[PDB]
């Protein structure tokens, strides 16, 4: 979560007690989703490589 | 001599079978990327999805490059094209006949 900056570098928890906090926190979660999708594509390439190597 | 000759011929045909086996998967390793590229033509896609497709294609091409670098049969590489039409290193000969001069060549280009 810290690597995904969902929590502060010191461990502070991302709060939503403020309305403006929710609007700004949206971009954080969008970036987290984008990184998750990038990792998913990476694992996709991984298993495609693995199965190609297996059949070869 | 003839008895050794058919053994040499069948060994060479086994080598060619190894070559074709190194080829079918490469055909797949080209076609799935062909399909992905055709899919990329759609305009509804964003830019981040294009970046992820490029990331995929990175390892996908790495696969065929690794295969070409390591495609080997009896401690000899094949897809590097050392034996192309303009061969730069050496050649292989198939002694299919009992006579010393009854040797034949086969040519495979660089597949990198």
């Amino acid at each position: 979560a810290r690597s995904l900056n969902l929590k502060g570098q010191s461990g502070e928890l991302l709060s939503l007690s403020t309305a403006d906090k929710s609007n700004d926190a949206i971009g954080t979660l969008d970036a987290a989703l984008t990184r998750i999708s990038k990792q998913r594509a990476n694992l996709g390439a991984y298993f495609n490589r693995l199965e190609h190597a297996a059949k070869g | 001599g003839l008895r050794q000759a058919e053994r040499n011929t069948e060994d060479g045909m086994s080598l060619i079978q190894t070559t074709e086996g190194f080829l079918q998967e490469s055909n797949d390793i080209i076609q799935r990327i062909r399909t992905l590229a055709i899919q990329s033509s759609n305009g509804i896609y964003t830019e981040e999805d294009r970046q992820m497709i490029q990331v995929e294609v990175s390892q996908l091409i790495d696969e065929v490059d690794r295969i070409a670098s390591q495609a080997e049969f009896n401690k000899m590489n094949l897809l590097q094209g050392d034996f192309a039409r303009g061969s730069r290193a050496t050649s292989m000969w198939f002694h299919i006949g009992p006579n010393m001069h009854q040797r034949e060549r086969v040519f495979i280009a660089t597949m990198t």
